[PDB]
């Protein structure tokens, strides 16, 4: 078919990101895949006359044995933004988050059938490195739509529509959403019916060639800030209480602490339970239980996720656009990095179902540690933006 | 010759055009040299006479120096020639190894027919020429040359999987596990393969036959080491002298275990004259001494055996300094190294140990493509207690304990619950932003209340100074209540060393105590207790 012309955001040049070193097994994996992708003409060797580069990695399918190739196009996506976001954007259905069940299906292999504009191929160069830099390093570029690029779904959008048309027309209440490599399919059917409907959809996909991992959005609720229920209340326990309440005052308007804040003693000293205090305490937690009034999602602003390590396999997180004005909060529960990588994929996935975009992550870990190990447990086909933070003593707060 | 190999298409940067530099006048001496030289070159096809673009040509002692600064700036970018350099420790043992150096690398490779016009130059009195092969100082020669030399070699490599070839610039290192007899055979089969592609190579002038000197190393077929290190032994030392010494030592630290340069590096601190004499201190004297000791007897490294595991051991030596060895067979070290990076203003040995493990793990992936198993001077218990309570996610590859003092440990733990029957200290600190005058004090539940005045301090410092007070006039067990998240954060990270003089003091107190409990409450919120202290700490001076 006729290729669609692609342009970079004027003023921006192609990606020139260095290739992070890989372990032996991942390198062997990569040359086998690339060798096979070459015979099939999906990618072709290139020389030094190509100044661009994008890093590549090798992940395990869906916890199986087959090594899948993963390319980090975060840079190229950013330099192609208006093309795939505005020029050929894909609307995100508000209904999806409501659906009782959502199945995620990988339709990535479908992109290797459409060719890429010859004038854009150079920007997709990548390098398979070698152990101890003993051999120069194999370089390639794509000839067809690559997988981790957001331009791929935008272009292939035309075909996906014809392929899904029949199934759509026959099942008017099933929601289908596409997001860079995956198809989100939601229904309110009883699981059996749902699972059956997914199978039927795969059969359509089987033609064209181009239970599957299920989510339950409707059963997703916020993680409230908690206040002890106690029954003792030491001087310490109520100082911690007044502190946490002090926080929830710059957020969650209405949180009153005054009739409690006024309760040089020893920390050990226990103290009587106040009248209205009981009332206030109760009224405070009455809030903090329901969304911060006034906070709304701004489609033109970035979403960012912050994660705190609550120790003992417990991780809390918040999603917000402006600090402390939480759109959503939650929890997650043996390598710290393995759990963290797990939490990041869960949060991104929920984030895609709900807003249709990935959040930028503030990760409580050392850069070098994350970069050395995240691919080791990663299993999604997308890669979110991330920065490394030093968690303030805001872990006690829980949000 | 000129390789019959396809040429690499090359173009100029986006909105730029070929160079048009003016040819500055030369003397008769130079003009004659250039003519003799260019004629010689013209006969071999390296250059061709042309009848719009110009690049200045010089001549110096007689060689032709083309100044390509203009063209290079207008020439496109290429992908880097190498991501890194192989490390000896990562090399496999080899029976026979020979080095062949390509005759006229650049001049034996054609230049994209459509780019030659930009390489035009002239010889004054004018005679004009352009290049057909890769020019010397041009920006694309190293890339296109290596790239071309790689295509030329593929066919031969395929037919000789048993033959290993490493291209480094002009030279070619060919190694195999064959017999010097059958090896040299194969070498010739290679020279001939290269000759069929326009590349001439030595006949028996093969600089080949180790010991080989390369990149600062000396590789033998059975081992490798760094080239001879020799410490001067001067009566005086200039900044320049110390810098050279620190460089050699750091270079030797790749295989000579235990090299230390902290004392020597301390001297080079503070902007100072390159030729100025710096008197050595006792510590630097001892350090330089220890190093000389280590360097007296030659040490060699072993090559990598893909079939065995890597074992990395890390020893602690001095504060903030770590040394490590990586071997496969007990004590036959593949490589050596040292870690010392501070990283932050306050840290403890466990954090530092975790960082070193990180360096080694990354370094290992690059060199051997796999992470080694560690032997750390830390108890599974000390590690577990720290991993669990630290806020930062920490991981560490498969390791084992190894009792090689100094063992690593936490020097104090902070209670998670308030101590009972312990005196509670409500501390606070204020400071006037203009006069910098402050007051660090406290008030306890036993009625004690001290308030010292401070001069030239920040607001954070009075808060840190106030905690230092509560720790002095305090018993072995104490509950402290601060309103400083800053102080809390630092202390709650259990640091055992800092760049802050005050923080290091607070650490001494913390180690002496037997039970300490820190707590935080909001500032200026009149919180019962904090107000009392806040009252006298902010009374004036704020
Ligand atoms: C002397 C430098 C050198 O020979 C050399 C340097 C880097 C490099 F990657 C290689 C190729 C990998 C192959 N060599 C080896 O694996 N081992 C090896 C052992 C002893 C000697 Br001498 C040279 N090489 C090299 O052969």
């Amino acid at each position: 078919i006729e290729t669609v012309p692609v342009k970079l955001k004027p003023g921006m040049d192609g990606p020139k990101v260095k290739q992070w070193p890989l372990t032996e097994e991942k390198i062997k994996a990569l040359v086998e895949i690339c060798t096979e992708m070459e015979k099939e003409g999906k990618i072709s060797k290139i020389g030094p006359e190509n100044p661009y580069n994008t890093p590549v990695f090798a992940i395990k399918k869906k916890d199986s044995t087959k090594w899948r190739k993963l390319v980090d196009f975060r840079e190229l996506n950013k330099r192609t933004q208006d093309f795939w976001e505005v020029q050929l954007g894909i609307p995100h259905p508000a209904g999806l988050k409501k659906k009782k069940s959502v199945t995620v299906l990988d339709v990535g292999d479908a992109y290797f059938s459409v060719p890429l504009d010859e004038d854009f191929r150079k920007y997709t160069a990548f390098t398979i490195p070698s152990i101890n830099n003993e051999t120069p390093g194999i370089r390639y570029q794509y000839n067809v739509l690559p997988q981790g690029w957001k331009g791929s779904p935008a272009i292939f959008q035309s075909s996906m529509t014809k392929i899904l048309e029949p199934f759509k027309k026959q099942n008017p209440d099933i929601v289908i959403y596409q997001y860079m490599d995956d198809l989100y399919v939601g229904s309110d059917l009883e699981i059996g019916q749902h699972r059956t409907k997914i199978e039927e959809l795969r059969q359509h996909l089987l033609r064209w060639g181009l239970m599957g991992y299920e989510l339950h959005p409707d059963k997703w609720t916020v993680q409230p800030i908690v206040l002890p229920e106690k029954d003792s209340w030491t001087v310490n326990d109520i100082q911690k209480l007044v502190g946490k309440l002090n926080w929830a005052s710059q957020i969650y308007p209405g949180i009153k602490v005054r009739q409690l804040c006024k309760l040089t003693k020893a920390l050990t000293e226990v103290i009587p339970l106040t009248e209205e205090a009981e009332l206030e305490l109760a009224e405070n937690r009455e809030i903090l239980k329901e969304p911060v009034h006034g906070v709304y999602y701004d489609p033109s602003k970035d979403l960012i996720a912050e994660i705190q390590k609550q120790g003992q396999g417990q991780w809390t997180y918040q999603i917000y656009q402006e600090p402390f004005k939480n759109l959503k909060t939650g929890k997650y529960a043996t390598n710290d990095v393995k759990q963290l990588t797990e939490a990041v994929q869960k949060i991104t996935t929920e984030s895609i179902v709900i807003w249709g975009k990935t959040p930028k992550f503030k990760l409580p870990i050392q850069k070098e540690t994350w970069e050395t190990w995240w691919t080791e447990y990663w299993q999604a086909t997308w890669i979110p933006e991330w920065e490394f933070v030093n968690t303030p003593p805001l872990v006690k707060l829980w949000y | 010759p000129i390789s019959p190999i396809e040429t690499v298409p090359v173009k100029l940067k986006p909105g730029m055009d070929g160079p048009k530099v003016k040819q500055w006048p030369l003397t008769e001496e130079k003009i004659k040299a250039l003519v003799e030289i260019c004629t010689e070159m013209e006969k071999e096809g390296k250059i061709s006479k042309i009848g719009p673009y110009n690049t200045p040509v010089f001549a110096i002692k007689w060689r032709k120096l083309v100044d390509f600064r203009e063209l290079n700036k207008r020439t496109q970018d290429f992908w880097e020639v190498q991501l890194g350099i192989p490390h000896p420790a990562g090399l496999k043992k080899k029976k026979s190894v020979t080095v062949l150096d390509v005759g006229d690398a650049y001049f034996s490779v054609p230049l994209d027919e459509d780019f030659r016009k930009y390489t035009a130059f002239t010889i004054p009195s004018g005679i004009r020429y352009q290049y057909n092969v890769l020019p010397q100082g041009w920006k694309g020669s190293p890339a296109i040359f290596q790239s071309s030399m790689t295509k030329i070699l593929e066919p031969f490599k395929k037919q000789n999987p048993d033959i290993v070839i490493y291209q480094y610039m002009d030279d070619l290192y060919v190694g195999s596990d064959l017999e010097i007899g059958q090896h040299r055979t194969k070498i010739e089969e290679l020279r001939q393969h290269l000759l069929r592609w326009g590349l001439t190579t030595p006949d028996k002038k093969h600089q080949k036959e180790p010991p080989f000197l390369w990149m600062g190393y000396e590789l033998h077929p059975d081992k490798w080491t760094v080239q001879p290190i020799v410490l001067p032994e001067k009566d005086s030392w200039t900044v320049n002298d110390i810098q050279k010494l620190v460089g050699k030592l750091n270079w030797a630290s790749q295989i000579y275990p235990g090299i230390k340069v902290r004392q020597l590096c301390k001297l080079l601190r503070g902007t100072k004259a390159l030729t100025e004499v710096i008197p050595l201190t006792e510590e630097a004297e001892l350090e330089l001494a220890e190093n000389r000791e280590i360097l007296k007897e030659p040490v060699h490294g072993v090559y990598y055996d893909p079939s065995k595991d890597l074992i990395a051991e890390i020893q602690k030596q001095g504060q903030g300094q770590w040394t490590y060895q990586i071997y496969q067979e007990p004590f036959k070290n593949l490589k050596t190294g040292k870690y010392a990076r501070m990283r932050g203003a306050h840290t403890n040995d466990v954090k530092q140990l975790t960082e070193a493990v990180q360096k080694i793990t990354t370094e290992s992936i690059v060199i051997w493509g796999k992470t080694p198993k560690f032997k750390l001077p830390i108890q599974k218990e000390t590690w577990e207690t720290w991993w669990t309570e630290y806020w930062q996610a920490t991981w560490i590859p498969e390791w084992e304990f190894v009792n090689t003092p100094p063992l690593v440990k936490l020097w104090y733990q902070l209670e998670k619950e308030p101590i009972v029957g312990a005196e509670t200290f409500y501390v606070d600190g204020a400071a006037n932003r203009e006069t910098k005058l402050g007051k660090a004090g406290y008030v306890t539940n036993k009625g004690r209340q001290k308030v010292v005045p401070l001069t030239n301090t920040t607001n954070q410092k009075t808060q840190l100074q106030a905690i230092y007070l509560a720790l002095q006039d305090s018993g072995l067990e104490v509950n402290i209540v601060t309103d400083s998240q800053y102080a809390l954060g630092i202390i709650q990270a259990q640091p055992d060393k800092s760049e802050s003089e005050l923080v290091n003091q607070i650490i001494e107190q913390l180690i002496k105590k037997e039970k300490v409990y820190l707590a935080w409450v909001p500032a200026h919120k009149g919180i019962g207790g904090n107000e009392q202290v806040d009252k006298l700490v902010s009374a004036g001076i704020r």
